């Protein structure tokens, strides 16, 4: 509605107006020292411009004090006229005075705004995290109990993310889904599909294992990379879509393999039970 | 088995294309560099770019110096005032210090006049006192009166009458630098005559 | 002469097809301004209760309710704020340009404690982007529920609502349009909202029938809160917060759950008012050079709306690592309310978060492995800083860590190298290489570690550029042991001994220039080896080998100038090895034996080989190399 | 039922302030709206000249002046277009969002040939950002000339203008605030001409009193001088792209592009449908120095909606790999913002760009055809071609084929893929390559010996972007590209060199393994195979990984993560020639006796000499260096 305080901003170090003839480094130091010394001129002169005001009132308040005293006591009218007169002239100086002063006033409305008097620093407060590091692999303790949970709680993420076959549709899922990756999901989904295989459900069996094995690779990545597995997952459909053909054959080895081993352990199961 | 994954793509990515690498500086006049009056003409019109620019941010140099100067790869010259790196170079104003504040933009058109007379004639101002004590005399008295005989054949004649009237000693008669981009413009324009 | 004064008019229907058309670039801040229209009511009505609770006695809560609904293919968005009169609801939501909220907020000026997120008046008509007519059901605490009703065609109506009672507020049903049917998916909506506004700070709800019962009919409604769940903890004082606190804001902000290395609060109060919260995080990103990412990092908020996310104008490219909210309460905003109309408030805003951000890393570097973890991380940015932010080189380069001889398998600051170097030592000797092994037992630098002098390694590529522009620390300059001229104290006898060997040693210098004239450039004899013949040293000026190494493999270079600034190789040859010793005795008695330029040549090459260098086809040392070893065990 | 309709309104005060203070994020496109109404005005007054020429015996010329004027604090803006009546001029200038100009166009009928740059009808009110008092003085044709005269203050006034007459057209007076003075200066008025209205229909003059009076027989600095240098150049792309010369178009990229030296090749051309534009696509004679300085910014493609700047190239109008291609697209129909400074569709520059992008690779293709120019244009931008090769993966077959390289049977002259292809023998199934460092270092290497023995081409890639080019591209026409420097290398042969080659390796195993152990951590596995002929030994790469210059090239970035710098590295499996005379001499000096320091010292020292040919860097080349002292010490006698 109203942005007139917002129109002159001189900052120095103004990136985006440079000259490809001037040394940008060399160029904001120019400006800075031109910004500085008219601050420091501007400052003096209503520095030395308050003083000669609050000397001018003392002078008048003097003067004021004076012509009284002459007015008290008698015999002195022509010093009383002469008092008199340099006491105009004194009101004339004194009212000449907040002249200037409007001049510097106006002259501050048209100076330019800058990082240091846009804003005054408040309260700042930097205060340092100390958190234990690294994880710990353990078969029992926390991780059954948070293993217990996340297939009490996200049955149905699991179920659905294993449905899926797209790999786009995965993508999109387990960027809404990522709690899904993580080593224990891993573990469950190998018994899930071990499981599965037992009941011999083959559309399911290659529908849950490709996707597991899709995750195995991002958990691989995962480790081989240094970052978390459930963050870059996003990466990995990507990296395949302009993957090597010898990518694809190493997944499908894999796929064999993993389909040969799962058989294997159903097989196992069954002749045990 | 699970292989080795071959799982490459991690950050093989053309990252961010980075700058810098620069020819030289500006102190070559003792390394006798010069060339034919082409590579000086197009000097002289990037710094005299450079000194309008600053003119019309209303910065105040003074300082204009052979040390003061930077060329680049690109045969650009970048100006800027890379600090250290003082005599003979200031003006009788500057010296004087009658106003404590010398900082004017005759100032300023001195020094460049003066920086293209070194550059043209490929010698130092004033070569003929070495002496530290004998410099700052002709700036005390107010009038310095240099020679300009060493000129390279075979030049414009623009920059003559430019560098005469850039030194002269009348703060209200030396050139401004609007008509420093008219001169240099009819500098590159007189080249092949 | 006569003067016939006017007033300006508006044409009612261009002005509306104005707004509805060339207003808003983005169709989806509709759902940002209808929820800060909301967000406003609820302000109102419950700055109210402050004087008078009986003002509140129509439903306790304050919410914002999101009702999806695609059976008739609207979207309603109900809230339990103030409501209008139908005065209020003729002139606030009628007159184009007028602003029920500004009125309100000037009309206080004694008891300001709200912020009211609006100005302008014409924001509501953006719920026109995607609805092809509109429907407001209002009900004040001072008059009866009227339902305003439009199809944006230049006329609206005002009913009395025979319908379905609300307690008080409004309840804005959009019909949206053929087109704009995406804005009904789940997915969507709370993108839109988690977007644009997710710090309001009333709670933003849902409305969905998704969920089972048991398994089947999902009848039921999914009241999913959780689209305004992360309350804006930047608006508390930073006494009042835990570290907790800001590790659940920092996982918040990041959509990926990690704890922080280290946290800013700060505010500025001024004409420039913001409060700011910079979050170092704990490991670099996977990407985070990758320019591919654009710049996303700290995000701009006025009055908790989000308006901008980072740009090169509002954090440098080398901080584009920390992550944090900036939030002001005054900022100039454009119409459509996602840029500033002044752009260089962005670089003041910027001047005080890098300051800030600097700071922040100062005092962490107070806690040695804190600040080990920070650099593992973010070395490379700070670099990046020395080389490209010039107005803070002096501070940035105090954060640098270095391995160097005298320390070992620690990184030690340059400060502290400065504290511990010798008296009669007045500069700063580092060799910039390939690996940490590789520049520690090198030819350069096996004089300097041998009297003593500390020695900075510079391994990442990073290291040329930084010391590029890193001409001097503390005011005693860093120079290369690489290049030529290497400064040392020479005591007398050492410069005796040195004058007596290049007294020597000229006649094999000549040769040495002869034989290699177009390869080196000046062969001379130097004290800087004590267990090596030869090394190649670069001039003062140029390249280095490392730094020409480096300047070769980019991807994207001007491959034209390499030789316009490529080395000046200065062979230097040491006196007191042996190998030199026979040399000197062998071209003593003829200086054109093959054996003397077979040696010399292979010395050249195997010092380009110790320097860093490479050959220009090494398939030539190669088989010089085998022709010397067939020799050695005599197979012709 | 009790439904009561009303209208809507406008609270007027408001309204303006939003138009003054929120609408455009520059002050300086006040004198672009005022430019455009200047135009609109002109085309206006030709438009009805063109049916009754009757109507233009008020004056003739058709041309913009700005006169600023320093003393006064005002920038007058002068035109000799239509003008417009007392009504126009309540109406037009007086109600916010009406706009006579799209009631003109509206008004055409079947008959339009003209475009005008006014829709909205808030242009005009944009003088207020630096005026704070707008003067205008029209005078139409049929009505006398009057003075309109606001301060934005809800008000204005429409006088008789008794004063200095003027024959047709607008005069625009700005009275400039106190502090937006800095559109006074020649320096700011032309670059805003220059930047948003430079392609102006008509002749935009700027006037100053600045001329040097002649004086001879003093320093006389005031005089009008009439600058219509704003707008010399003329907006070529309007006309068709077959009655252009090529000095034409060269004097316009000059012009355009400030260039010393003309264009090199230039694409013209125009799409009509839904979306319609011009486009005028220009290629650099020489690139920029600092052509991927992304920092610069890009400003390389101009988008302009009849013939006024809307906004300079983003990463959305091209591709970062076109940066070099200067131009301009100039669109009639595109819906705008309010400020007109971007598009209200930014899916609209997806479609502008499919269609840049296709008509500069059909530029490229078009001027493969001449040879003598596609080098100049080749040795310029061959960076951009494989970097788009790298990045863009739907235009990559048809970028494949303009490129050209280095191989064995050219010479110093570049060859395309096609011409390799084209001299491929029936028995060969592949286009073999390798990345070097120069190309000498691989004109002369040891993988390539034995290939060139046989007479097969080599492609020599010796720039860093060719290996990013090709683990990008991996077939041609049918042909995958197999490096040299790789293992699992498999050259036609027959019968014979297969049954020599198991004899060799079954005579060599002993060797080979004994060699891995003296080597076990520094090399994967030592190999035999036919790559080599007159070298001993070199290192090939693992059939998947980083080969030797590509870790070479990815170790030495600024900005890469220090992270993943042994995940990805070469699996380096040494190759011995079974027929050279160093590794058979010492096959018997292996089989005396498997453990001899000498065996020992000569395997270490030939798989350094294999690591320093093939690209590897030495670990700690101060051991080689010392290694090599040593043996020149024993050698000489010392
Ligand atoms: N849910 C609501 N409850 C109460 N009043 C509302 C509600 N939604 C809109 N209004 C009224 O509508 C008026 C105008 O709405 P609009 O959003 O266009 O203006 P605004 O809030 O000032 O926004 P902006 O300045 O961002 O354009 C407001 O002043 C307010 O009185
Ligand atoms: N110099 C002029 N000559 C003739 N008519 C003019 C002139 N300046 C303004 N007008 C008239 O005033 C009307 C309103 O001015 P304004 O510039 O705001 O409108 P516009 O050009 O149609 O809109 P916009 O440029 O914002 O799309 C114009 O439509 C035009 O009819
Ligand atoms: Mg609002
Ligand atoms: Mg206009």
């Amino acid at each position: 509605v109203d942005y007139s305080v917002w129109d002159h901003i001189e900052v120095s170090d103004d990136e985006d107006e440079t000259h490809p003839n001037i040394d940008t480094a060399s160029l904001f130091r120019w400006r800075h020292q031109a910004r500085v010394e008219r601050m420091e001129q501007f400052q003096k002169e209503k520095e030395e411009l308050d003083r000669g005001c609050r000397e001018c009132k003392r002078k008048v308040a003097e003067c004021q004090r004076k012509l009284k005293e002459l007015e008290v006591a008698e015999g002195g009218k022509a010093e009383l006229e002469r008092l008199q007169a340099e006491a105009q002239q004194l009101r004339k100086e004194e009212r000449s005075w907040e002249q200037k002063l409007e001049e510097m006033r106006k002259k501050e409305k048209s100076m330019p705004w800058n990082v240091d008097t846009l804003s005054k620093d408040g309260f700042s407060k930097s205060m340092v995290n100390t958190k234990p590091e690294k994880t710990e692999e353990d078969s029992e303790e926390v991780r059954e109990q948070k293993h217990k949970t996340f297939v009490e709680k996200y049955e149905k993420q699991i179920k659905h993310f294993g449905m899926l076959r797209r790999w786009d549709d995965s993508q999109k899922y387990l960027s809404d889904n990522v709690h899904l990756v993580c080593e224990e999901t891993a573990n469950y989904l190998v018994i899930w599909c071990i499981d599965l295989e037992v009941e011999e459900k083959c559309a399911l069996m290659e529908q849950v294992a490709h996707q597991t094995i899709v995750m195995q690779f991002i958990l691989e990545l995962a480790k081989s990379l240094k970052v978390d597995p459930r963050a870059c997952f996003r990466q990995f459909f990507t990296k395949i879509k302009t993957a090597d053909r010898q990518y694809m054959e190493g997944f499908n080895d894999e796929l064999e393999a993993f389909k040969e081993r799962v058989r294997g352990r159903a097989k196992l199961r069954i002749e045990k039970a | 088995l699970l292989f080795m994954g071959y799982m490459t793509k991690d950050n093989l990515a053309v990252i961010t294309q980075w700058c810098e690498g620069s020819s030289l500086y500006k102190h070559l006049h003792v390394q006798e560099t010069k060339f034919q009056m082409f590579q000086l003409i197009d000097i002289a019109r990037q710094t005299a770019q450079g000194m309008d620019y600053l003119h019309a941010k209303n910065i105040i140099h003074r300082d204009m110096k052979s040390n003061n100067i930077f060329l680049h790869e690109g045969l650009t010259v970048k100006i800027g005032d890379f600090g250290l790196a003082s005599v003979l170079w200031m003006a009788p104003e500057v010296i004087r210090m009658q106003d404590n504040n010398p900082f004017s933009f005759q100032s300023d058109v001195y020094s460049y006049g003066i920086v293209l007379y070194e550059l043209m004639t490929g010698e130092l101002p004033y070569s003929h006192i070495n002496n530290r004590d004998q410099i700052i005399f002709m700036v005390g008295r107010g009038y310095a009166s240099p020679d300009l005989s060493k000129l390279y054949k075979n030049c414009p004649k623009a920059m003559k009458r430019l560098v005469a009237d850039c030194v002269k000693k009348v703060k209200e008669e030396r050139p401004l630098f609007p008509q420093i981009l008219s001169s240099i413009e009819l500098l590159q324009h007189s080249l092949p005559k | 002469e006569e003067v016939e004064t006017f007033a300006f008019q508006a044409e009612i229907a261009q002005l509306m097809s104005l707004i509805i058309n060339t207003f808003y670039s983005n169709k989806e801040i509709f759902l940002r301004e209808l929820i800060s229209n909301a967000s406003d009511a609820l302000d109102k009505i419950r700055y109210e209760s402050l004087t008078d609770p009986s003002k509140l006695d129509s439903g306790k809560e304050l919410k914002i309710d999101i009702i999806p609904n695609p059976q008739e293919r609207t979207l309603t968005l109900v809230d339990t704020g103030i409501g209008m009169t139908k005065a209020d609801l003729i002139n606030n939501l009628g007159t184009i340009a007028k602003s029920g909220t500004k009125a309100f907020m000037e009309a206080l000026q004694a008891g300001a404690d709200i912020s009211m997120i609006g100005q302008f008046g014409v924001g509501f008509y953006s719920a026109y982007l995607v609805a092809e007519k509109v429907v407001v059901i209002t009900k004040h605490n001072d008059d009866e529920q009227y339902a305003w009703e439009s199809s944006a065609g230049g006329s609206f109506t005002v009913r009395a609502d025979h319908g379905e009672p609300i307690g008080r507020g409004t309840k804005v049903i959009l019909h949206l349009k053929e087109d704009q049917t995406e804005y009904l998916e789940e997915r969507r909506v709370k993108e839109v909202v988690k977007k644009h506004s997710q710090f309001i700070g009333y709670p933003i709800t849902l409305y969905l029938e998704k969920e089972r019962e048991k398994k089947k009919i999902k009848e039921k409604y999914i009241d999913q809160e959780e689209l305004n769940k992360t309350k804006p903890i930047w608006t508390r004082n930073p006494d009042d917060i835990t570290q907790e606190e800001y590790g659940e804001f920092y996982k918040s902000l990041t959509n990926d759950w990690e704890d922080h290395l280290a946290v800013k609060h700060f505010s500025v109060e001024g004409q420039l008012e913001f409060r700011a919260l910079l979050f170092i995080p704990r490991r670099a990103p996977f990407d985070l050079f990758e320019n591919k990412k654009k710049k996303n990092n700290i995000k701009l908020y006025v009055r908790r709306v989000f308006i901008m996310d980072s740009c090169d104008e509002l954090i440098p490219e080398y901080l584009n690592f920390i992550r944090g909210v900036v939030d002001s309460e005054d900022l100039p905003l454009n119409i459509s309310r996602e840029m500033l109309q002044q752009s260089k408030i962005l670089k003041v805003i910027r001047k005080n978060i890098v300051k800030k951000c600097l700071e922040l890393f100062s005092e962490l570097a107070e806690d040695k492995e804190n600040y080990k973890k920070f650099y593992e991380a973010f070395s490379k940015n700070l670099k990046l800083g020395i080389h490209e932010d010039s107005t803070n080189r002096r501070r940035l380069s105090e954060l640098l860590r270095y391995h160097t001889s005298q320390s070992g398998d620690e990184m030690t600051s340059l400060s502290e190298y400065v504290s511990r170097m010798k008296e009669t030592q007045k500069s700063i000797y580092y060799i910039t290489g390939e690996s940490k092994e590789q520049v520690a037992n090198s030819a350069f630098v096996e004089r300097v570690r041998k009297r003593g002098f500390e020695v900075v390694y510079m391994t990442e590529p990073i290291d040329e550029y930084c010391v590029q522009q890193l001409k001097e620390f503390d005011g005693k300059s860093l120079v290369s042991v690489t290049k030529e001229g290497l400064e040392l104290p020479e005591d007398e006898e050492e410069k005796k001994k040195m004058e007596e060997s290049k007294a020597k040693f000229e006649n094999l210098c000549k040769l040495m220039k002869e034989i290699l004239d177009k390869k080196v450039e000046k062969v001379t004899i130097s004290n800087r080896l004590v267990s090596s013949p030869c090394c190649i040293v670069t001039s003062t000026y140029g390249w280095t080998a490392n730094m020409e190494r480096i300047m070769k493999a980019q991807a994207l270079r001007d491959n034209s100038t390499m030789g316009y600034m490529m080395a000046k190789k200065h062979l230097e040859i040491n006196p007191d090895h042996p190998i030199v010793e026979t040399l000197r005795q062998k071209a003593e008695a003829d200086k054109n034996d093959k054996a003397v330029k077979d040696l010399v040549v292979l010395l050249f090459e195997t010092a380009l080989l110790s320097s860093g260098f490479s050959l220009e086809d090494p398939q030539t040392h190669s088989n010089r190399i085998y022709r010397m070893i067939k020799l050695g065990l005599g197979i012709d």
